[PDB]
């Protein structure tokens, strides 16, 4: 009962020295989230991002090529640059209720797979999260699932920069009333 | 044991007030889900997340699991998501394509129609089959959104909806072509009572014209600008239905509420041009001039909301007093240009789904509402719902029906008072408009 | 009030229509829990689970904690694992042995019999000591298996079990050394009745021969074979006890899901050789051709379910209308060769753990039936137990008592009428055998 | 329905019994919120949480959520932490300064006493604002501490304490200085009845002279030293108020529980030298020889409980009747030497957190006895409370009030009866002292 | 009170690269599980792989050896490789009710410990996971635990077979109606 | 808004070598816990520890700066090594309820970030964890937050000891009805 992935020779591993930098980046990273610093953090966001949370449904094996939302479709994020930053004033400012007060959240990133693409300096990442959500008195949510990046080299405090996110979430109805969060 | 009598004073219409027990109470709450989900019409959806010959979406009426599928005969069925014989789930995907359903537990089969049509080993171990397929609700679509109803004795839809109609038009009835479902439906939980939601959008402008989205505005202006620059739009007017608890309020000729929320593209689109022209014209029979309507909210009682300017629909389903689901999907015009498509599907998810500019704070209102009524004191005193008392007529030369003020709660104090109706009059007869 | 004029209207045998309320609503639970739970026998597990002076297990009866002890005189006492001083839990761990028991709050001191032998600062502060200790249950035994039953009033254990107890013997009574429990006893929680549960090992031998284990038979069969192969008997037998809710279902000739479930070398030891024809021998006197009987399902109502060509063995504990555990464990003969108890012991976890290839498609029904019933409609309308209606005859020449075909619902009826009986006759007078 | 007759039979003070159900009804727990919580006296904090004018505390009564703000005046306002438009909550932060309170939903505007004095757009959709703002209570002040009641017609803040008075002073009243609250409030959550956590701190040294405590104690004891070593306290008494279900119990000239909880320096700070001495010398009036009074809990009925030699202070807020919420603080007199207040701090963490070696131990039993409570039988017979029954005497040549032995239940008794008699009588009129 | 672990020598480290492929292996691994390449997965699995996660139970401290099931008892899993094949083909199929419509997991895994055996290529790794599951409309169940392995190294796609799992689960009572997921 | 942080030069990053010997300390001190050794724990601790949890509560952004609790308030935990040993004498006795029969955690630690201090062999460490607590039957306490250690290499076992540990919890209310694990 075979698959065509048969044919393909696996990716050219990270080598130690890359391996450790792209999990420091991301370990840098959801401090900046969970300590709120979001001007710091859309600093590491490249001007072409495109930040992308697929919908999630409910599908029999035999129709799984339709379990996410499409390229036209809704989406629970589709953002660019400039998407992302009235997002940011939104989350800093002072009568933005949803995060005043801010909710707690902590990123626990693992499961980082990271791939040389044709381009030297640009990377396919590949990491599993959970985000656990803390908020008020006794909220809690939790989300699970992965990001796809595309990572560049690039001069900023971090040394990374993010061209492309796609978050899969894993849950189709969001247990969650938002996603006042950032993944 | 709530008696029509104890019913009728959960709300004053006259002086403006609500019971905050309305919101709480399971009793309340059971009762709601036989007198009004049991016989309201409730929207499921549109024509296009069905368009073929056994497409089917699977969604609720209440608490009840139900199943939209398109027929062969090109019709529209709705039955319960139950089988008869030991209640297990029929069709267990959230929407695609089917020859027939089968029942997983002991594999009772179903046509696309929901006609039970095999019991495997009928001759052996047994009734008659025609006889024990899923209840059917009534179906009805009003230019393509289709809702659903139980109950054989309930007016029609048209009639359900009577003059609220005119309103659904300025987004439902702008082309020749109708209008199309942009793909995916998003879906998520909210603790809070329902009435929260479908009040807001039956009557509130109020919460945006405020404090509420306060940070939502400063999302979707230029960079440039800051709140101070904002204009404060204050012109517009509500509309209550005469039956029904139907309600919608817009803004007129104040556009910097839509720009904010739509962008330039969208906001031409909707007011200026060959489009919003021809849209005026269809709604000519109205003598609406839908073209300075920038900005709209609007609530099919129960729990069919929609926000006709950036084409927002959403359902609440029930989830006890204290829960609700948000499905949500985005409509747009099936010829409008590409570019206005795109438009219309990155604005709705900027601002409106569970992540979105607006979403994150409407909800966080609601939580803490229904938080603070778990306490005695909390549901001890009544609720002000006085605003615009009596300051509503049908005169109006420029939109139909009991028109007033856009910052009022006419169309509240109406679907307060429908809601009332449903829960304390128990026949059709004394019911219907 | 549920009366028992409403009570009585839930459960219609005559016609075959169950109320799905049943399963559902709060206050017939509240009510199942002195009727049903309060009064019943209740399976606590296996005399070799306590084999020792001292050794113990803390299981359930309902939704009270119990304590099962042996004691040094060899029987076995059952008492409340409550303290009566502020009841806070005796036995704190799962199981283990014990020279007595001390509660962890003020220090009331127990023997291993649950007697109340020490209160700190007695003479300071007081009241006899003997008559606080905490409530005792009635014990009793059949072929190794331990029942308790909290009411002085009920009938004796084999009363109670009548001529269900030649199926039980099946499983129970096949050597002179009686059956021993392989160690270990899992748990899990299913969102569901615990009527499904207990009615399925009744009754449902339907959903196996149909739909729900597809792909457990495909997990089972040979590499080289594909489910368009397999034998899905169509041959067997189904038992309604003559008192007491209590049924069974069976294989007859029929090895496929046996050899599927179990393996060749199970499937040859329960059918043909010595051990077998022991087995037969045994059950001689009632007439029961057990070699034949190849694939079995049984429930002692309320709660004790078991499969006896397999071993497993289960107790559902009821957590409320909408949930249950599921307490599991699997039984060997005690003279069965190492080779027999270890297939036993691989193919249990293998088909029946929480993992199981047929425990998975169980569950995966009951938790979708029982969302279901959160709806308003989805109650409104009784479900379907009318397979086998009228069918069953008491004279068969192999198989005792009410004996009809292994699918059918006569079982069922039987269960779900005792149910009803154990509900609304508070006597047992009128309710006794 | 729960009849005043019915509710006067679930305690019995006379023979000291008490029935399991009023910790587990949900019926009971709603005439609770109403009947007790509803008209109680309730510990907010102390007035050095809100030092300021605008200085405020959201906190609870009940399930109600509540601010206590300090005015310009000095004196303290508490009002319903809700907006009396659509429920939202005002002050939407744990502590802090405030100006003003401003709602998120509309943004209807309050003054720091709660009075609301803006509306937006009030001109043109409107009603007297004097007359919607959130709902005022009661506020009274106890050396120090901040108690709130709904409930215009109940008994001063003295009258409800009466004779307790002297025991909280043994905290409260040891300095011309007064109290002050160290920094910061712990809140945690407790599956259990309220009932179980005042009970305790008000009547039950019993748990911590017996088996609760002794690994508490093993970790406060020096590490040379074992269990065997450490003193059993065993002397002391306990007082049941005249009126309200208050409570104390205290041991008199035995250190080792105060020593191993508080170490040596807080112990030697209580009973020798000029504090201890200015301590007695200030409760003269009271004839209490204080100095000998060495480790005490207390309970002010309902919710308000205490430990007076290691200044721990608790306020349970009820969570159904299944749950708890615990909020605890401690107190320092205000010029305790620097030293001094550290040793509070710290072993105050130590033993009374969430993790306090003590704590982890208290919460252990009542998280076991409310799921043994889910049981039916758990519930069908009394619990002992029969602990120093008729042995409490009102004349006392030490302490003054219905005074017994350490271990007793006698306050207890008091407790229990003072809650059917709030839950069973409508009208201060019979209930006040 | 000491134990007699004093009397032992700490273990050898693993060493920087063996480290590093371990983790990696161990991540593409929870790759093919949370993707549903079962197929994929099962190769993975060495011909002698025992797959066991036992039955834990309160016991009092007195009493710890009676914590976790026998040799000779009932588990959660006990299996060999043709009873993994079995559930392979149940997990796979269209009949298959209670994966089909699939659930949504998250492996994420951390806390990789390596000891080298006394077999070159051989080794013992000790790791933590949670595991996150959703299912359908709103069914969470998350699990956490550990695993011991025995790891070869293969000639595989990810370069190691597994030989011997344990997984010891923390919990007593398992919360989730099933475990149709892999750990 | 910009930030004095803008002035801040990055950080020197921890060689690979030593994020390895962290990163394996904290596993092997997390396996500890989760074994329930104790005593070995405890053997971890320097005798200068200060255990600290504040306390964390919901402030508005303008009020960000009383978030936690301070130097001379109220606090979670607040430890010494003495202080700690009565707690350890505590869970290790069999008189200690809360913990006897024990309760099951899992200690998932990632987001490793290493800061060399001033004093050589002197380390500052930042981590993410969850703790997954399952007690008895049923009951589940699933805590997020980070850890801010100061790690001093030590000739113990495990290669260093902990010299100050900073628990920031992502809570305001606890919801578990204690703290009877250790972070
Ligand atoms: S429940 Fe559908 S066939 Fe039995
Ligand atoms: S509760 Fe058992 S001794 Fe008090
Ligand atoms: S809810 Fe307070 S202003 Fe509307
Ligand atoms: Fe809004
Ligand atoms: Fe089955
Ligand atoms: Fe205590």
């Amino acid at each position: 009962p075979h698959f065509f992935k048969t044919f393909e020779w696996p990716s050219k591993a990270a080598g130690l020295e890359l391996q450790n930098e792209i999990e420091q980046f991301y370990y840098r990273e959801a401090q900046l989230l969970d300590h709120r610093a979001y001007e710091a953090w859309f600093a590491l966001l490249d001007k072409d991002i495109h930040y992308f949370m697929p919908l999630r449904t409910n599908r029999m094996i035999r129709e799984g090529e339709l379990e996410y939302s499409g390229d036209q479709d809704l989406a629970h994020f589709d953002e660019t640059h400039e998407t992302m930053y009235g997002r940011i004033r939104k989350v800093t400012s002072d009568v933005g209720w949803a995060e005043n007060p801010p909710s707690r959240t902590r990123h626990l990133v693992s499961n980082v797979i990271v791939k040389e693409t044709a381009t030297p300096d640009t990377f396919e990442v590949n990491s599993a999260f959970i985000l656990y959500r803390n908020r008020l008195e006794r909220q809690v949510d939790i989300f699970a699932g992965e990001r796809r990046d595309v990572l560049r080299r690039a001069d900023n405090n971090l040394g990374f920069s993010i061209a492309k996110r796609t978050i899969l979430l894993d849950a189709s109805t969001l247990l969650s009333n938002n996603l006042s969060m950032f993944f | 044991n709530w008696t029509p009598e104890a019913i009728r004073g959960l709300v004053d219409q006259e002086k403006g007030l609500l019971d905050p027990r309305i919101y709480a109470d399971q009793s309340l709450y059971e009762l709601e889900l036989e007198r009004v989900f049991g016989r309201s019409w409730l929207l499921l959806g549109h024509e296009s997340h069905v368009p073929e010959t056994g497409d089917f979406l699977a969604t609720y009426m209440g608490e009840d699991p139900v199943v939209m599928v398109r027929q062969k005969d090109k019709s529209i069925k709705v039955f319960l998501n139950q089988c008869r014989h030991r209640g297990m789930r029929i069709c267990r995907s959230d929407a695609g394509n089917a020859k027939a359903f089968t029942c997983s537990y002991h594999g009772w089969a179903y046509d696309i129609a929901g006609k039970l049509v095999n019991v495997p080993f009928e001759k052996e171990a047994f009734f008659d089959k025609a006889e024990w397929g899923p209840l059917q609700a009534r179906v009805a679509t009003y230019k393509g959104l289709v809702f659903a109803n139980w109950d054989v004795q309930a007016p029609d839809l048209e009639t359900y909806l009577g003059d609220a109609r005119p309103y659904m038009d300025v987004m439902l009835d702008r082309t020749p072509a109708g209008t199309v479902a942009i793909g995916g439906m998003q879906k998520w939980v909210i603790p809070c009572n329902w009435k929260f939601a479908a009040e807001q959008f039956c009557s509130d402008m109020y919460h945006a014209g405020t404090t509420t989205h306060l940070s939502g505005i400063l999302a979707g202006i230029p960079p440039e600008m800051d709140l101070s620059q904002a204009q404060i739009p204050t012109k517009g007017n509500q509309f209550r239905a005469a039956w029904g608890g139907h309600g919608s309020g817009w803004y007129v000729d104040e556009p910097g509420s839509l720009l904010a929320v739509m962008g330039p593209k969208v906001t031409q689109y909707w007011t200026e041009g060959p489009a919003a022209e021809l849209a005026e014209q269809r709604l000519g029979h109205t003598g609406m001039p839908v073209r300075r309507m920038v900005g709209q909210h609007m609530t099919i009682f129960p729990t069919c909301s929609f926000l006709p300017a950036m084409n927002n629909i959403r359902i609440w389903h029930p989830r006890g007093p204290n829960e609700i689901e948000v499905w949500a999907f985005t409509l747009v015009d099936a010829d409008a240009p590409a570019e206005i498509k795109e438009e219309y599907r990155r604005h709705n998810i900027r601002n409106f789904s569970a992540g979105g500019v607006f979403e994150q704070d409407d909800g966080e209102n609601w939580v803490e509402i229904q938080k603070g009524l778990r306490g005695y004191k909390a549901k001890s005193q009544p609720l002000n719902a006085q605003m615009g008392l009596g300051r509503s007529q049908t005169g109006h030369p420029d939109f139909p029906g009991n028109v007033g003020y856009v910052y009022a709660e006419e169309a509240a104090r109406g679907m307060y008072h429908h809601w009332m109706r449903m829960m304390s009059e128990p026949s059709w007869a004394t019911l219907k408009p």
